């Protein structure tokens, strides 16, 4: 963890761990 | 989008913070 490869569910869960209950504005390579 | 970094190369919490609400 902390510095690693991350994809799909693992990247979504890492974003929820980093951002907390506020979540993320990102969408998985959809326009962003 | 950060999937095109994290999924094939390395990324980190400081780079995930850039996408937080």
């Amino acid at each position: 963890f902390v510095n690693q490869h991350l994809c799909g569910s693992h990247l979504v869960e890492a974003l929820y761990l980093v951002c907390g209950e506020r979540g993320f504005f990102y969408t998985p390579k959809t326009k962003r | 989008g950060i999937v095109e970094q994290c999924c094939t190369s390395i990324c980190s919490l400081y780079q995930l913070e850039n996408y937080c609400n």
